[PDB]
């Protein structure tokens, strides 16, 4: 069980939480100025705002920046969520996850300006193949264990996997591109988070839960991309909610064995057995049978040839993305929310 | 068959988070 491999990982870790540590007690605050950027197209949208195609003048540099509007996020009380994702953005490092570049406010807006991942969500893709071959599926799937395995080490909950939030880079690989809901916590939370679909029972049932629910979601991911549709949907949240309680799953024909056992053990209601939270931890996924052909080194390393290389057109080509109506910035003379937001 | 329930119902768009 225990190998010269899981030290290194253990050595990696414990190094990755010192660089962490310092940015997460220390920053970085005001690196930028909207007028810095030319504002392009709009490449998706949110409760939170939207997310555009900006290209950084000084450099010729292509971004995604994300616009908050301080007065949304008061209404909708996502202040301290809000603050979370900054802060915790800042401070990552890993392969898998969005670089956050620079980060700043004005009057009206607080801005996220982060590395621009050109081949689009992992939902558009899906969605519009249908379902993703098992070593496709396989291929993605490794990439999110390794990150959740990342995050949890560092007390960080991740709490809104989907396809909706994955981005495919240039050489195929996968962007975690949203941390709205991402949380450091030493204990167990409470806040009910996350979407519908993938809403692990114990943040249904409104108890404390903990970092065991990114493990269920990863379930639902794995199931979603190699099934073409979630293990729990119909028309209306009620109606998933009751299906997700239940404690019944069901499989298409064409699961493999090694699928069907790893889902089951992912999508577990009973915490004293969902792979992830027991004593193993991360290795009893990393070493389940459906991931013995993934070299978990050359996966972080990428080295492993994609399965799926999205079209590139060129610099700034938005061609992977769907069309969103526009609409022209607005900063107030006056300046709002101001101690609400002080430490973005 | 389960993908035609899926593709006839109103949750194949961008899911919002609760
Ligand atoms: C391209 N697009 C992004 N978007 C923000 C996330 C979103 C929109 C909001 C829901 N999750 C997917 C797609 C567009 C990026 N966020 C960071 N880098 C990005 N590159």
């Amino acid at each position: 069980k225990k190998g010269s491999e899981q030290e290194s990982v253990k050595e990696f870790l414990a190094k990755a939480k010192e660089d962490f540590l310092k940015k997460w007690e220390n920053p970085a605050q005001n690196t930028a100025h909207l007028d810095q950027f030319e504002r392009i197209k709009t490449l998706g949208t949110g409760s939170f705002g939207r997310v555009m195609l900006v290209k950084h003048m000084e450099t010729g540099n292509h971004y995604a920046m994300k616009i908050l509007d301080k007065q949304k996020v008061v209404k909708l009380k996502q202040i301290e969520h809000t603050l979370n994702e900054k802060r915790i953005l800042q401070a990552v490092n890993f392969p898998f996850l969005v670089k956050l570049e620079f980060s700043f406010k004005d009057n009206s807006n607080l801005y996220m300006v982060m590395e621009y991942v050109p081949g689009g969500e992992m939902f558009s893709h899906l969605r519009r193949i249908g379902r993703f071959s098992e070593p496709h599926a396989r291929f993605y799937a490794a990439q999110i264990v390794l990150t959740f395995e990342y995050l949890h080490s560092l007390d960080l909950i991740y709490r809104d996997l989907k396809p909706e939030n994955l981005l495919i880079d240039q050489q195929g690989y996968i962007q975690v591109t949203d941390f709205g809901f991402a949380k450091r916590v030493k204990g167990r939370t409470w806040t009910l988070c996350g979407t519908p679909e993938y809403l692990a029972p114990e943040i249904i049932l409104s108890k404390g839960y903990n970092k065991a629910v990114d493990w269920w979601a990863l379930g639902v991911l794995i199931y979603e991309m190699a099934a073409g549709y979630p293990p729990f949907f119909a028309d209306q949240p009620i109606q998933i909610y009751e299906k997700i309680v239940s404690g019944k799953v069901r499989f298409p024909s064409h699961f493999s064995s090694d699928l069907k056992d790893l889902l089951r053990n992912l999508l577990q209601v009973d915490l004293t057995k969902r792979f992830g939270n027991l004593k193993n931890g991360v290795n009893d996924i990393k070493n389940h049978k459906w991931f013995a052909t993934t070299d978990w080194i050359a996966i972080y390393q990428r080295k492993v040839e994609a399965p799926f290389i999205p079209k590139f057109k060129g610099p700034g080509d938005t061609s992977n993305f769907d069309d969103y109506e526009e609409e022209e910035i607005r900063v107030s003379i006056n300046e709002k929310c101001g101690k609400e937001f002080s430490e973005f | 068959t389960t993908y035609a329930d899926f593709i006839a119902s109103g949750r194949t768009g961008r899911r919002n988070a609760i």
